[PDB]
DNA sequence: TTAAGTGGAGCTGGATGCTCTGT
DNA sequence: TCCAGCTCCACTTAA
RNA sequence: ACAGAG
């Protein structure tokens, strides 16, 4: 089981939408179909949208256990 | 360098500097902070430290 | 006076019975409640009451653990307490087998003295309390929440439950007047119940240290 | 601020990261109220109140 | 005379103006290196650097300052029940009795997402439901009305109007908001103490 | 008589807001 | 311009 | 080192 929050962070969402505009800004392949966006964070925001996101977040606990949680499984929200 | 006779810039104090912590903003206050004024690199003995 | 003074003898013998009660040792319903037109029975007024040792208390057997673990509680007359009246009270103590005495001293306590108590030895353990302390019982003032000194079995749920060890906990002085009532020692534990702005209540946790 | 000569500071980002953190943290409509008592700042002022 | 007493009283207040810059700043730099280290942790705690624990959850109820619709508190109910039946009202819904709101409220409570709420948060909920169910009785008492529906001049049920729809509504939209509320994993919570004094 | 532990008094070293804009 | 530590020196207890 | 500005 997985005991932390269900919800997405603002630091998580920050950091999530960070690290996929700098790997768009790179030659990575974009999981949605873009529509003449060119702006790499703009891109990122409709990845995580549709939940298209591969990113993994580890959250750790202060004694060093960590839990896996799928950015296309927790609750974002504003 | 010290300011507009000079070209110089504008300082990131250590007041906006205590801003930036309360939003959490780990990445930004490494990239004013580091890499838009002092970036370098140093040879490090990992023998004698 | 005479009427002040025997009103401290009531007050102060009052909160020893309720320090010894919250410590859990046995006392009686009658002791906690004794009143102070009842107090003028047994002990009058100052030419008859005796001060040194007509309100010492021994009956005071650790009914939870063992009726053998005994203590003393003592009342001095000299304000400032020498070596030679501590010296009396221990042989005292060493002839009864009891362990643990309180020393209700009335003014102070000579230095010579206080280093005695912390190497007279470990197996006889004895508190300085000022009676200017125990004229008013810490324990039922409104700033100090419910302190309640937690089992070895629950210290290691508390240590499990958040996966710490002992020397992150928040810390307490022994020299915490809270932790002289309630006797602790290093490496004890004690659970705090703080009272919130609601109806509700917040746990706290802090170790002797 | 006050608009009688006042001076401010800019500062571009210069990071993919920064970006994001910058946008999504410090934008300001992620802060429409102070984190002391939870009440709004960015509100209307005089000659929208009048 | 006149005149310059006014000035007198004037310049105290541009000299503390003067004054308050040093009077404030060193005051505000003295409590950020003191509190920037705390930040709130995964497992609902609060620690310094090192790794020692100054509170066990963050300020008692583990909420957010900036959330609060309140004084101090994560919401108001009576307002949040108010936009309920505004945003929905249900005019093909039948108003629920005094009975039947409890019975109802109970219904929902037990549901297993509501038990990852704080339990003093769930009887605040059951205490404001009780007091809006007695207000019912109170009204229905007065003007004899029957909870059956029967009773003919059909305007009072609008008095204390209540609908199954808009209980279910209230405490899903109490709940989000209690969830979102709480303080975030990862905030830098020390320097947010440090300004909101230090301002 | 004096060994010693602890009170009270004077000496010492530290600190005192953030930036641009010019000579 | 205001404020904690460090050291020197009288002042009782105790043997 | 002084004067300014907010
Ligand atoms: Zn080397």
């Amino acid at each position: 089981k997985r005991i932390t929050t269900p919800y997405m962070t603002k630091y998580e969402r920050a950091r999530v939408l960070g690290t996929r505009a700098l790997q768009i800004a790179m030659c990575a392949p974009v999981m949605v179909e873009l529509e003449g966006e060119t702006d790499p964070l703009l891109i990122a925001m409709k990845e995580l949208k549709a939940r298209k996101i591969p990113i993994i977040i580890r959250r750790y606990l202060p004694d060093g256990s960590y839990e896996d949680w799928g950015v296309d499984e927790l609750i974002i929200t504003d | 360098t010290e300011g507009r006779s000079r070209d110089g810039g504008l300082r990131l104090g250590e007041m906006e500097r205590d801003c930036l912590i309360g939003y959490g903003a780990s990445m930004l206050l490494l990239e004013r902070l580091m890499i838009s004024s002092d970036a370098f690199e140093v040879d490090v003995c990992g023998q004698c430290g | 006076d005479d009427e002040e003074e025997t009103y401290r003898l009531w007050k102060i013998r009052k909160t020893i019975m309720q320090l010894c009660h919250d410590r859990g040792y046995l006392v009686t319903q009658d002791e906690l409640d004794q009143t102070l037109e009842e107090f003028k029975a047994q002990s009058g007024d100052k030419p008859s009451e005796g001060r040194p040792r007509r309100t010492d208390l021994t009956v005071l057997v650790a009914h939870n653990d063992d009726p053998t673990d005994q203590m003393f509680v003592f009342f001095p007359e000299e304000p400032k307490v020498g070596i030679k009246t501590i010296k009396v009270y221990c042989q005292r103590m060493q002839e009864e087998n009891i362990t643990r005495a309180l020393i209700v001293v009335q003014q102070g306590m000579t230095p010579s003295a206080k280093q005695s108590l912390v190497d007279m030895a470990p197996k006889y353990i004895l508190e300085q309390f000022l009676q200017q302390e125990l004229l008013i019982n810490i324990t039922e003032h409104e700033l100090v929440p419910e302190h309640v000194v937690m089992t070895k079995e629950e210290v290691t749920e508390l240590l499990a439950r958040y996966k710490l060890r002992e020397n992150q906990l928040p810390r307490i002085q022994a020299g915490d007047p809270v932790a002289r009532y309630f006797g602790i020692k290093r490496g004890q534990v004690v659970k705090i119940i703080r009272p919130s702005e609601t109806a509700g209540r917040y746990i706290t946790y802090r170790l002797v240290q | 601020a006050d608009f009688d000569g006042d001076e401010m500071n800019l500062h571009l980002p210069q990071t993919e990261e920064a970006k994001a953190e910058a946008l999504v943290l410090m934008g300001t409509k992620a802060n429409l109220v102070t984190p002391r008592n939870g009440e709004p700042l960015i509100a209307a002022i005089q000659d929208f109140l009048t | 005379t006149e005149f310059f007493f006014h000035t007198m009283a004037g310049r105290e207040g541009l000299v503390d103006t003067a004054v308050k810059t040093a009077e404030t700043g060193y005051m505000q730099r003295r409590l950020v290196k003191s509190l920037e280290d705390l930040c709130s942790q995964y497992d609902l705690t609060v620690r310094s650097s090192t790794g020692d624990i100054i509170q066990f959850i963050y300020g008692g109820d583990g909420l957010d300052p900036a959330a609060m619709e309140g004084k101090d508190e994560p919401l108001e109910f009576k307002r949040v029940l108010d936009n309920i039946k505004a945003v929905f009202p249900c005019p093909s819904e039948p108003a629920l009795s005094k009975n039947e709101l409890i019975l109802t409220t109970e219904s929902i409570m037990k549901k297993s997402e509501f038990l990852c709420c704080q339990d003093s948060f769930l009887q605040e909920i059951k205490k404001f439901i009780k007091g809006v169910s007695e207000k019912i009785k109170k009204t229905r008492d007065k003007y004899g009305i029957n909870d059956n529906g029967t009773t003919e001049p059909r305007v009072l049920y609008q008095l204390d109007r209540i609908t199954p729809t808009q209980v279910e509504k209230f405490l899903e939209t109490c709940r989000d908001k209690y969830m979102r509320a709480q303080m975030e994993p990862g905030s830098a919570v020390g320097a947010l103490c440090a300004q909101s004094i230090g301002e």
